[PDB]
């Protein structure tokens, strides 16, 4: 008659690695990296994200005329953009500080437009003439939508001297911009004035822009450059504007509802109709393991990433052969 | 493995034992068997199971990334920031890594010293009642019927009686 | 007879935890974490702190007429500046570089104020009309002390030329400022000349400010706006002003006696008439303990600073029930 | 525990033993009483004061955090120094953390491979000389007066003689 | 050492013994002499082996630092670049550090096991057949030559036999 | 008759620390911390580095008369440069963003100059006459080789209108500069035209400087500066230049043929007329060790860099006195 002391052991072939021993087979194991994603672009908890598809923010948000897919955009939980979109300044330029407003987006989830200067309210110079065939819509020449590209009226430019006060309780985006043409035959076939400039003040902003002329390589087939500026409007307080000439002249500017999380994700996938808690550029993560290596750029409840290929815990023992 | 049990002067397991990590197999003129050690299978099940709930929560609080961009004359600060981000990675990916190659093997040697223990708790009783075998097995000297092998796996085996 | 192997048990109820069991009751243990301070601004090893109260730097600096106690301050060991100090700039403007004079501070314990060019010597412009209702002193309008604003005389604002050579030993610090005038009005009723500019020039320098005129909100019934400046000169280097008005003059410039270990503590605390090795915002801390968890900057030797609760080792082994 | 001496075979500690971590209890017809292995002790108490000095040493260097200031457009930097400040924190909190779990557990079982030493070398003196009960003690076969008992303690338990 | 071997019951190591990290010396009235123990030894050179190539990779990705300048108006983000280059050396300086320490106490720990393991091995074959002696040595109670001796490295000591 | 169970002593005197116990005698051990280096700045695998020796980037770049051994260089593999360099800027000033072309720098290994803007081709200007005494060349005042100081012809200086197209492959680095004079007599005496300016304008630039007036400090003796610029010309691209006076032309022009891994590694140490796999500035490396202390910033195939001053992996086991 005997007792004998043993240990467990069955079928399993998985197996965990130690510093002095690779590939160790194991009764009982338990992964703990999520490598599996649905590849699609998904609502974050029911929450669909603004989708640029072929715009970039800046085409968004001063209106390019191909980027009307969003105008008026309602609430998003993150913001997608493509690598190199084609939908960007149909007019050739700069966006002024574009990096720190990519910034400043990464912190809202709604905006509200509104129109601050009527289009109508310009009675001393023309403005449903400023549109370039760099910028087309429907076969016809047009522009940016939320500024307004003013010139002269029976070749007289007077001053102009506009003032907007944020009244609404919600920060304000104020966007305008600047002409910088060709030559001096330019300048005065389109603001009459040899020597402009646009003065820009807020409680905070003292600004004074005046044009800079240069023979460029032509882009879009424009040689002349468009330069857009922002600021943010605080309630309460006011944003004047004078101009010569060369003015790019706000008329709708936009409205920060809501502030929150978010995030400007880079990505060439479009969207999946699909819901996840779990959102990278590659796609979506469902998982309830403590890490993954998907992609480091993640939104929302997510696993932590890791550059691992396997992560294994033993939690059982050594399996006999 | 450090303790000596576990694939050491215990050959290999049982695929016999379905109901715990650890326990007893007898051999007797009624019959033979196999039956788990209820004590040492919780306790190592309490132990692992502590364990992978410290190492998910550990690294719960871990570097998140962020995207920021730049732009053609900032490359300085975007470089900047890309070693950063992927320091970090590296740094966290490599805690990761390391820590499941420590615990993974800490787990192994606690199973194989589990294991060695519950031996030595048996070979503490029995004493000179029994031929010590030298692979995880006692022989007695006295006939040990079922109620006999019950009082070794209470802790009870009464050594004065035989 | 016999003999037995045991171990110590006590009446300890310390506890540590460990990867596998929480809560362990051990005999022995040793807490390495500091929790606790006193709440105070203290003297850091008998050098108190620098406090500016309710001055901000700027206002320190420039010398606001509200910030008179800290005209000729002694060395400091840190400075202490609450989160939005209300004497900041009396008359509104910007200060430029104002981050990386900050930064500069963190690197002195010590100024020592010096007059580089007289009030008296300014022999064609009025010197002593200069002064706004922004920035009152004992209920009449006043101005940053240190420097000047310079205004025409007999209606003529003629052009200055001066130099200072920093003859001293020690790096010098010089303030500057332009004044930006609510319009053309305005500046012919203050400087007379309608275009001017601010030329400044070092070794290193070579600098020429332009007055930039646009209509502004009020800020503190001010609709003008006053420019702040900067640079470090460099001993045996000279700094040469050219100015046809707007030029806000230095009368009084820092000398940086002493360079060391310092920095700009943000706190809202004030003087707690105290000493200690090891300052935190929120408090000092003495203790011998190799962790704390009061406040990531601090000043002095310190303990490191963690986010723990709790750590505590255990010294001793698994304590009896 | 690992070694299984320390609430194990070894059911409990003593509250009655106060000059050290592990020694031995006696009894015999002269009396009873508690006595401290100053060797073992000491190498507990030398073992765990390097471990804290270890431990607070290899803290020493680590990252301190800096006041820096930027304005209302230098967001990203601003952004990219307050993850990277807070990144390092984590990294540190989670280096004291993850040390203290681990070194705690070494030194619970330090002290149970202490008692399970200090037993076995006892029991490699006694031999078949004293009965090994189970639960720590020798019972002797001859008796063992107060100078038989601290020869066992002095590692000179003569066994030829007995 | 945990294990008790090293440097406890086994007094100390063997000069003599030149082809293996453990084995055995014998002594009968044919001669003495050292012999390895092949599979023990050969264990322990492939698990520090594998113990020292892991080290080595782990560490394999890990922060460089890379040349980055700043002119006399950007001394915020120069700082905050020395700030985070010396905080990931730091970091990976204590990494190193940490991680020698540990597993050089595992490292020592580990052949202290094997010899454990070892003398635990004769013991479990030799049984009743042989004295203890307390030092790492079995005094035979039969006459035991080179074939005997031979039988007891083998795994193959045949016990009924004597 | 007996046997006894033993273990491995030997003669070895290393030793290994634990966290329980330092300097514990073993019978093997593995250093893995390489403590040595040669001394040298070596080939890497072959390839020379670029030893700027008393030049900075920029008077290499610009072409300053003391930087001729660096006039049309070959491919390198690292840039090596001392702390600070004695010919830099000549005729003293500024190169507008230094740091970020010293960036790009750290991307390519070699350079091929040409001539875009040939110095004969100036029909209109005098272009030999551009040379001060602060850059001296074999006794004779010279200039910086790569750039023209254009200066008036029999008392005018009329508009320039220069185009160069990049029609090679290879992006094209551009250099050019403005002159900055002491005064308007000065003004007058170099480019007659008291007003100026220089337009520069590619696809992406937009650039229009105007020469700033001041009294300087005197550095190598002159008081007036010259601001350098530079762009990348794209292949297929071209940059327009369009100046009244105070321009400073490109002649010759850098061809990026070859980018790649290099870096600007700081040094005093000259060539040692060696070769290496592991550059540091302080040495070069030789090991198979993981780990190395000499310096962090390396090129190369190296080991990873500690502050450690000792790592001894344990081998063996505790070897007996
Ligand atoms: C327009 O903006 C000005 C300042 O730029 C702002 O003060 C106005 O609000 C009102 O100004 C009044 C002064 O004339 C003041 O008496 C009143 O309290 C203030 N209203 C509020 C809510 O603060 C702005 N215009 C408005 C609100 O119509
Ligand atoms: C004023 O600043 C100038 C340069 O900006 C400086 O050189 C002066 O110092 C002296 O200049 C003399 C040239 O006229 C020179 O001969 C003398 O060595 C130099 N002194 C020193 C100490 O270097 C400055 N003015 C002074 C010192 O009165
Ligand atoms: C010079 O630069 C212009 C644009 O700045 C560039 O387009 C030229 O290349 C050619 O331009 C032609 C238009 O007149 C076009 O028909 C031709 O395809 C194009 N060549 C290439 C290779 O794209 C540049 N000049 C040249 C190449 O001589
Ligand atoms: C463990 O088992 C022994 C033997 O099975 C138990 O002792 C017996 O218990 C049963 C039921 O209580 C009685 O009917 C018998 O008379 C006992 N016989 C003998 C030989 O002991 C003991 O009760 C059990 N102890 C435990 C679980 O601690
Ligand atoms: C340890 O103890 C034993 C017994 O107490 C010691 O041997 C005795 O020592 C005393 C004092 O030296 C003598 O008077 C006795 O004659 C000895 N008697 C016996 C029975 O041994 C021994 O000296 C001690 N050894 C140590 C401390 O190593
Ligand atoms: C180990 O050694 C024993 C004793 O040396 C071996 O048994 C002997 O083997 C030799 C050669 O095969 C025979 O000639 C003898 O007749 C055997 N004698 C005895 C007393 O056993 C055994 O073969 C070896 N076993 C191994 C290596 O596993
Ligand atoms: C361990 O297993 C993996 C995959 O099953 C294999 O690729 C690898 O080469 C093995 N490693 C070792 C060290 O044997
Ligand atoms: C351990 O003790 C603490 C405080 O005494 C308590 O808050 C906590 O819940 C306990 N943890 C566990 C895992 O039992
Ligand atoms: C260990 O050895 C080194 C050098 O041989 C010596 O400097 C050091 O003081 C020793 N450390 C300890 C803790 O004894």
């Amino acid at each position: 008659d005997q007792i004998c002391i043993g240990y467990h052991a069955n079928n399993s072939t998985e197996q965990v690695d130690t510093i002095m021993e690779k590939n160790v087979t194991v009764t009982h194991a338990q992964d703990i990296l999520e490598k599996t994603h649905n590849g699609k672009l998904c609502d974050l908890d029911g929450v669909k994200p603004l989708i640029l598809r072929d715009c970039s923010v800046a085409g968004w948000l001063l209106g390019n005329p191909m980027c009307d897919e969003f105008i008026n955009v309602p609430e998003w939980s993150y913001i997608v953009e493509k690598a190199n979109p084609v939908n960007d300044l149909c007019y050739p330029g700069d966006f002024n500080d574009y990096e720190e407003l990519k910034h400043l987006l990464s912190r809202i989830n709604h905006f509200e437009k509104i129109q601050i200067i009527p289009k109508s309210s310009w009675s001393s110079h023309e403005a449903s003439l400023g549109v370039s065939s760099a910028c087309p819509y429907q076969g016809k020449s047009s522009f940016f939508r939320n500024v307004v590209w003013l010139i002269k009226k029976n070749s007289t430019y007077p001053t102009i001297k506009r003032s907007y006060n944020n009244t609404n309780q919600e920060d304000l985006l104020v966007l305008w911009g600047i002409h910088h043409p060709n030559d001096a035959a330019e300048q005065t076939k389109l603001y009459q004035n040899p020597t402009t400039y646009i003065s820009v003040g807020t409680s905070t902003l003292n600004q004074r822009l005046v044009p800079r002329i240069a023979t460029r390589s032509k882009v879009n087939g424009q040689s002349g450059r468009m330069e857009f500026f922002w600021t943010i409007l605080k309630p309460n307080d006011a944003i004047n504007f004078e101009s010569n000439g060369n003015f790019i002249a706000p008329e709708y500017a936009y409205k920060i509802v809501k502030k929150g999380d978010s995030t400007i994700m880079k990505s060439e996938l479009e969207y999946g109709n699909c819901n996840t808690k779990c959102q990278t550029p590659m796609g979506a993560i469902n998982s309830s393991m403590p890490f993954h290596n998907i992609h480091p750029l993640t939104i929302g409840e997510c696993p932590k990433y890791v550059k691992s290929n396997r992560l294994v815990l033993a939690t059982g023992l050594r399996n006999s052969p | 493995g450090l303790f000596g049990a576990i694939a050491g002067f215990i050959e290999g397991g049982w695929q016999g034992m379905v109901d715990g990590w650890y326990g007893y197999h007898h051999s007797n003129e009624q019959g033979s068997g196999y039956a788990a050690d209820k004590e040492s299978t919780q306790k190592a099940i309490d132990g692992v199971t502590n364990k992978v709930n410290s190492i998910i929560d550990k690294m719960n609080t871990q570097f998140e990334a962020v995207g920021r961009e730049f732009n053609n004359l900032e490359r300085r600060i975007e470089n900047l920031n890309k070693k950063m981000e992927d320091g970090f990675l590296d740094v966290w990916t490599y805690n990761a890594e390391l820590l499941v190659l420590m615990e993974n093997e800490r787990t192994l040697d606690f199973h194989d010293s589990n294991v060695k223990n519950l031996y030595d708790k048996v070979r503490l009783q029995l004493r000179d009642n029994a031929k010590e075998l030298g692979n995880g097995c006692f022989e007695f000297y006295h006939k040990c019927d079922n109620e006999c092998m019950e009082s070794v796996r209470n802790g009870t085996y009464d050594y004065p009686q035989y």
